[PDB]
């Protein structure tokens, strides 16, 4: 029996990432290419492992109430930090957070289809996104890229803003005058990505 | 090429070793990421200069 | 157009036209030269009032 | 090779005209290509499918 | 038909991305080296990139070239270019596909 595949999922693997195994045996004399595969679903996770809080934490602020905000990063990042009114959403029915699917979308990027298997070494490596050259008597070109579709004051707005944490940020400001819930929300960028 | 922090590469970001064993370069500057003091009507100070 | 250097794109103010037809705008980004990797989005322009509280139905 | 040709009866060339020696081959072994989408027959001689 | 290879590659090639191509052969003790190129289509005259990998037992014979298609070595102009030759080259084989 064979060793497992023990290996650490490390963060370049988020959110999804597809295993192929294969081997080619010989047979008497003619070799064949045996290949199986698997997505694996992956934990959303970051790399910057940003955080970000009010220093002065409360449960309600007083109108133009000065507050301080604090940016802390496992490395050195960019961030962008954008601030509106919950209202603006209630206007519109079904209105969507500009930042969602944010991982769903990064997921379309993904050559492969089905959650793994196939009907065919070939198969296998077409789903899993793969195309080979090799002499063992199998060639991708059997098939085509099917449209493979399976499923696995009184602002509106402010703070408007970017900003270097070098690992990490202190900022101080005063609020608006308007009475609400603000949606604080920011986007930390860096080598290491997005967050 | 890159850039070192607080730069960008302008041009083609690329080089090749041509078949006169030298380098091709893509005509390629490193612009630093900063502003500067514009053109402004009448010099006006900047208090954090 | 502009330039990036960071990875956070900070376009310039689209000032809404002094007439627009009403309804659903859309942004296309491309990157200029190069590349397809064409993103969009969507935004509404209404005459409209914030509601004062929210309403669900449920 | 032969030098002179035996001739009128007179005698062949006697012995092998060859001889081997081990080497360390400066080249490589070409392998074979595969049948592909074709069917391989055992031999490794490809046919059409249908 | 013991000496076989696999070379494995992304279905479609991403202009400008760093493509990881990965190389198995089997049959074969002698250590030796092998070169995967990206290559013009059809003409496999321009070159865009080339990886040197070494194949011995103290890679099990295993290995991965990380090539690239850098976009402005392409002809671009009206006509993108829609194919390229992935290739690899050995003392045993040779071979390409679109």
């Amino acid at each position: 029996s064979y060793q497992s595949i023990n290996i650490p999922v490390t963060q370049n693997m988020v959110p999804s990432s597809r295993l192929l195994v294969y081997y080619i045996v010989t047979g008497e004399q003619t070799a064949e290419l045996v290949s199986d595969s698997v997505w694996l679903n992956i934990e959303e996770k970051c790399g910057n492992q940003l955080q970000v809080h009010l220093s002065p934490d409360a449960d309600a602020y007083s109108p133009g109430q000065t507050v301080s905000l604090n940016m802390a990063t496992g490395m050195d990042s960019w961030v962008a930090l954008a601030a509106v009114d919950s209202a603006v959403y209630g206007v519109q029915r079904g209105a969507k957070k500009p930042l969602e699917r944010v991982f769903q979308f990064l997921e379309k990027s993904d050559l492969g289809c089905g959650a793994g298997g196939g009907l065919n070494n070939a198969n296998v490596f077409h789903l899993a996104g793969l195309t080979f050259l090799t002499n063992a008597n199998a060639d991708d070109s059997q098939e085509n890229d099917e449209p493979c579709k399976e499923i696995l004051y009184f602002p509106e707005s402010w703070l408007w803003e970017v900003h270097l944490v070098p690992r990490r940020k202190q900022l101080q400001f005063a609020l608006p005058d308007s009475l609400t819930t603000w949606e604080i929300q920011g986007v930390g960028i860096s080598n290491t990505g997005i967050c | 090429y890159t850039c070192n922090e607080g730069y960008s590469l302008i041009g083609n970001p690329v080089a090749r070793c041509g078949e006169d064993l030298r380098w091709l370069v893509g005509e390629m500057h490193c612009q630093k990421i900063a502003c500067v003091l514009p053109v402004l009507m009448d010099g006006i100070q900047s208090h954090p200069q | 157009e502009e330039i990036d250097h960071i990875g956070i794109i900070s376009f310039p103010d689209f000032k809404i036209p002094s007439n627009p037809r009403y309804g659903m705008w859309t942004i296309k980004a491309k990157y200029k030269e190069d590349f397809s990797t064409t993103g969009t989005a969507y935004f509404e322009v209404k005459e409209y009032v914030l509601p004062h509280f929210s309403v669900s139905i449920e | 090779s032969v030098a002179v040709y035996g001739q009128y009866g007179g005698q062949p060339c006697v012995g092998n005209a060859f001889e081997t020696q081990s080497c360390e081959p400066t080249r490589g072994c070409p392998t074979e290509e595969g049948c592909g989408e074709r069917f391989r027959c055992f031999s490794g001689q490809c046919i059409s499918k249908s | 038909q013991e000496q076989t290879y696999v070379i494995s590659a992304p279905k479609i090639f991403r202009v400008g991305a760093s493509e990881n191509i990965v190389i198995q052969v089997y049959g074969y003790t002698e250590a030796f080296d092998a070169t995967i190129s990206i290559k013009s289509y059809p003409d496999k005259k321009f070159s865009y990139s080339s990886g040197h990998v070494h194949l011995s037992s103290e890679n099990k014979f295993q290995n991965s070239a990380i090539l690239t298609i850098q976009p402005k070595q392409l002809p671009g102009g009206q006509n993108p270019v829609s194919y390229v030759y992935l290739e690899v080259v050995s003392k045993h084989f040779s071979k390409s596909k679109r």
